[PDB]
């Protein structure tokens, strides 16, 4: 029940945005040193961006607490940037207290970095290319994927994801009609295979159930039939008493495995799909002895799965055994049976040209960690594009914007003045914090470094070209191929200035002895 | 170590702590200070030029500016609150960008393209007034009368001001009108409106009594010699263990004196400027009894501002003890004149003598020195302005207010220059602007809301026009009579440059024993 004075807490709050953002501040980009996390259950891991990390980590303060918060719609839209407005935020909130200790009002500083940011927007507009298309964009993205699978998991870019990566968002972009669900495109690792297994899946994959290979492996027609229903008799994925109370009964039981295999191979393929996916576990004997009949028999099935895959067909699910029609079986665009690494099972990979209403691109891993690794590479590279068909607009990022969105709105200042030209320099300053921070975490001198795009910025204007994001001895954007989404720049700008508009919100900083409690 | 970064901090920061409670500038501000000494002295202080000059600082960074105080006074004359307070505003970029990591050199190096930059934009927002054009001598100092002590008399000073400069400047735009070049003096009695423009060399000394020459045509001395007498430059044959023998020695002395100062008045001189020293008393008094009683001025351990301009502006030169007689070396005089106005003080004007083209001399009068140095500083600064103008043409505000015009232009190519230094270059073009508001700094409470009222209406008064801190209110400060000679705060820039430079070139650890 003690009360913090406006300015004071802020100062208390200014103490929080300083150590989260410098994390990022040697982890920006490859040439920054990325995050470690360990566990008070001891588990020491690697962590990315803010998001990964500032989840991973655990906020303390509302400040550290909005971060997760003002992080999210960031990674989840673009993906990438999401480590940036963490300096970037933090480096206005830093301006603030600043103004405020140039005796500036909370209320003003941020109202002027509000359009700063649309001086910067406006200047952000021009920079590099509004434009990309199908077979333009494949190569930024190949671009994309070059810094996005050669900066996290392998430093090699592998073409496949990286082809991977446009691919399977264009497939629920252009069913979206240049729009696209990061829910719908989804990046699925499963390892025994490696990183050099990395599958581009527009339907669902799931291993192809065998009680027995040789009784025949098979995959049939191009569809799927998702049941609720039996293919063969049915069983919850439960303990179900197999026993015969006379020495009689042994030999009727096979029978019926096989009367109501025959009978579910008979309705279930009269209904459609002879692969069947049945809810239901069963039995790996009598499994098998349809399988010895025919057509392999998926069972033991994740209830999720099968209205998860129907939902993604579009197609509904048979409940009922008796209740028998192609529509309550599922839609594969294709099934096909695919041996799951070298190292274990086939699955059953089920394309889904009839409808994906789930897209769950498919990647393996030499282990855990790197495969994982490379899903953070895979998510966020699924994430620009996902806006980045949206609006096909990128902007060379990496500092030159940076360097040169605080051109426009730094001399935007005393075409403002009053508050808003303050509201406009240590608003545009907080942008070449970042060239700095990148030339920070690399081995560079930043005030150097950005002194020379500096004078490009004297010389050229809003560089395509630009610093070594890389920390290549050349110095471009575009030597570099350094460019962003010119959404995800300017998403990315919408971030910044509204946590420090956060964090201003009300009057109250004061706590009833509850306050973070 | 990390002493050179803690001292240079500790440099920075005792030089700029002092400095920053120093500014309380530019009006009725803060209430008033009485000083009583870490020995505890009380003194009571106010009005910070004096302050400045009165300046006790512990730490040399501190002291810097003592110096730097008074660096303005004679380069300007105005606006050395401005070199003292705006110091700390080149000391603020200092550690910010030390913070900021930047090689100091490169900060320093920030100082002089600044220092290029800046005073140029001062020059680019000047406003042409001229060193011999009596109107803009006069406004110039006019205003720098109006709110210095005197003005009623500066109505007299004020041209006094502008006619002393006529003599002295040299034709039309010349490097001219320094502080030997307007003789000022003191006058003991009269006023103000006694003080009056006296052309020339006049010296003012202290000649013994009167029955002295205010007679023309004098020969002006300077005497290195004795009158050589018994107790005076020659043997007395009479020892003295008697009161018969010890009055006879004064009486050959006394009887004796008496012809070489008729024979000192004998080259024509109305003046004899005794050594400064003594030879042994050198010139007995009784001596100097007589020489005045022939009309001949005497200044007995002459002070040195007579000896100067006597062998500088007149150009005298010693003569032979009149025994020799004399070189004719006195120089030129025409007139010995001993003037008691309130019937006060004691004078030597010499006109008629070789004067340079320059020292034209004040002869500053009052019944004290108050009103002496009531029109004496008022004056100074008015002719210090017309110096200045002399010196460096056109104007400038007054107050610092032109520099806030140069912190809009000047941050842009501070900007636009995105070197290294163009950091600190804008870091220090924007140092500027908070001169006016940290001079309205000490007074109150509810308090906040015109600091950066003192900026912004200035920012938008473009980059031509803000507040006027002499006389209040927006118009375009340069020509508000808010004015100061544009050479005044180019100097301000200049004089705190490189002392703070200074500051970043203390490294390791330096106390001399």
């Amino acid at each position: 029940k003690s009360r913090l004075m406006g300015l004071e807490a802020l100062k208390s709050h200014i103490m929080a945005a300083k150590a989260v953002a410098n994390t990022m501040r040697t982890s920006l980009g490859p040439n920054g040193l990325d995050k470690m996390m360990v566990d008070k259950d001891g588990d020491v891991t690697v962590t990315n961006d803010g998001a990964t990390i500032l989840s991973m980590m655990d906020v303390d303060h509302q400040i550290a607490k909005l971060m997760v918060e003002l992080s999210k719609s960031q990674d989840d839209e673009i993906g990438d940037g999401t480590t940036g407005v963490v300096v970037l935020a933090g480096a206005l909130l830093e301006e603030a207290e600043q103004l405020l200790d140039r005796g500036i009002h909370p209320i003003r500083i941020a109202d002027g970095y509000e359009q700063a940011a649309r001086v910067a927007i406006e200047h952000l507009d021009k920079i590099s290319d509004s434009v990309l298309v199908d077979i333009k964009d494949t190569e930024p993205l190949i671009q994309t994927a070059k810094t996005t699978l050669g900066s996290k998991v392998v430093n090699s870019c592998h073409r496949q994801m990286a082809e991977i990566a446009v691919n399977a968002v264009l497939t629920v972009a252009d069913m979206e009609r240049r729009d696209v669900d990061f829910e719908l495109i989804k990046v699925e690792g499963k390892v025994g295979g490696r990183l050099e297994d990395t599958k581009l899946i527009k339907g669902v994959i799931v291993d192809k159930d065998f009680s027995h290979p040789q009784m025949p492996k098979k995959v049939e027609d191009a569809k799927i039939a998702i049941l609720t229903c039996p293919f063969e008799p049915p069983k919850p994925k439960t303990k179900h008493k197999l026993d015969v109370t006379s020495v009689e009964d042994y030999k009727a039981l096979q029978k019926y495995e096989k009367e109501k295999f025959e009978e579910m191979i008979q309705q279930i393929k009269e209904t459609g799909a002879n692969l069947a996916i049945c809810q239901w576990g069963f039995d790996d004997e009598a499994n098998h002895l349809l399988l010895q009949n025919n057509l392999p028999a998926v069972r033991w099935v994740g209830g999720p799965e099968i209205e998860l895959i129907a939902i993604a067909t579009g197609g509904r699910i048979v409940p009922r055994f008796s209740e028998l029609t192609a529509e309550k079986l599922g839609f594969a665009g294709l099934v096909q049976e695919i041996s799951f690494g070298t190292t274990k099972d086939k699955m059953l990979v089920i394309e889904q040209c009839k409808n994906s209403r789930a897209v769950t691109i498919f990647i393996r891993g030499g282990n855990k960690m790197i495969i994982e690794e490379a899903k953070r590479s895979l998510h966020d590279a699924l994430c620009v594009i996902r806006n980045l068909i949206r609006d096909n607009r990128v902007v060379y990022g990496g500092g030159a914007a940076e360097i040169s969105c605080a051109l426009a709105v730094s001399q935007e200042a005393d075409k403002c003045p009053t508050l808003e030209q303050y509201a406009m320099r240590a608003f545009a300053d907080a942008l070449e914090v970042i060239p700095m921070a990148l030339s920070e975490n690399s081995g560079m001198n930043p005030i150097q470094t950005m002194t020379e795009v500096r004078a490009r910025q004297v010389k050229e204007m809003n560089p395509a070209l630009g610093i070594d994001c890389l920390h290549k001895g050349t110095n471009d954007m575009k030597q570099q191929h350094v460019i962003e989404t010119l959404i995800g720049k300017k998403q990315q700008i919408s971030l910044a200035t509204q946590m420090v508009r956060m964090i201003l919100k009300i009057d109250d900083i004061r706590k009833p002895g509850e306050s973070e409690e | 170590r990390d002493k050179p970064a803690q001292i240079r901090f500790s440099n920075i920061s005792a030089a700029k702590a002092v400095a920053d409670a120093i500014r309380t500038s530019l009006g009725p501000k803060g209430m008033d200070k009485m000083i009583q000494d870490g020995k505890g002295d009380v003194t009571i202080t106010n009005d910070g030029a004096t302050i400045l000059k009165q300046m006790q600082v512990l730490h040399p960074a501190a002291r810097m500016l003592v110096e730097l105080s008074k660096a303005q006074d004679i380069e300007a004359g105005d606006g050395t609150t401005s070199v003292v307070i705006i110091a700390g505003s080149l000391l603020d970029s200092c550690t910010k960008l030390l913070q900021k990591g930047i090689h100091p050199t490169i900060i320093s190096e920030s100082f002089q393209k600044a220092l290029e930059k800046g005073i140029e934009i001062l020059t680019d927002m000047s406003r042409p007034v001229e060193l011999s054009d009596r109107e803009t001598l006069l406004n110039s100092a006019t205003t720098s009368l109006n709110s210095k002590v005197v003005s009623q008399y500066s109505s007299l000073l004020s041209p006094m001001s502008v006619n002393a400069v006529m003599k002295v400047i040299d034709p039309a735009t010349a490097t001219s009108v320094d502080l030997r070049d307007i003789k000022i003096v003191k006058k003991l009695g009269g006023t103000i409106d006694d003080c009056e423009l006296v052309e020339g060399l006049v010296l003012t000394q202290k000649v013994s009594n009167s029955g002295i020459t205010r007679v023309e045509k004098a020969k002006i001395g300077l005497i290195q010699f004795c009158l050589s007498a018994p107790k005076t430059d020659m043997d007395n044959q009479i020892v003295v263990s008697d009161y018969a023998q010890m009055d006879r020695v004064l009486r050959e002395e006394r009887a004796y004196i008496l012809n070489l100062v008729k024979q000192i008045k004998k080259t024509g001189c109305n003046v004899l400027l005794i050594q400064k020293s003594i030879l042994r008393d050198a010139l007995s008094d009784l001596a100097l009894h007589f020489l005045n009683k022939m009309k001949i001025m005497v200044i007995k351990d002459i002070e040195r501002e007579d000896i100067e301009f006597i062998c500088k502006t007149i150009g005298t030169k010693p003569v032979a003890h009149i025994d020799q007689f004399t070189a004719d070396m006195l120089g030129s005089a025409e007139l010995a004149e001993e003037v008691n106005l309130n019937g006060s003080g004691k004078l030597l004007k010499i006109t008629g003598c070789a004067s340079p083209g320059k020292t034209v001399t004040i002869v500053v009068r009052g019944s004290n020195k108050l009103v002496i140095e009531e029109a004496e500083r008022s004056i100074h600064d008015a002719l210090c302005v017309i110096r200045c103008l002399v010196k460096k043409r056109a104007l400038i505000a007054g107050g610092g207010a032109p520099e806030i015009e140069l912190a809009l232009r000047l941050t842009e190519y501070s900007r636009t220059l995105s070197g290294m230094e163009s950091y600190c270059v804008r870091a220090f073009a924007d140092a500027m602007e908070v001169i006016p508001s940290t001079l309205a700094e000490n007074a109150g409470l509810n308090p906040i809301s015109t600091v950066t009222e003192l900026r912004n209406r200035h920012a938008q008064g473009e980059k031509t026009a803000g507040i006027n801190v002499r006389k209040g209110g927006i118009s375009n400060i340069l020509e508000e009579l808010v004015v100061q000679p544009l050479l005044v705060s180019v100097s301000a820039l200049t004089l705190a440059t490189e002392t703070v430079r200074s500051i970043l070139k203390i490294d390791d650890v330096v106390n001399t024993r």
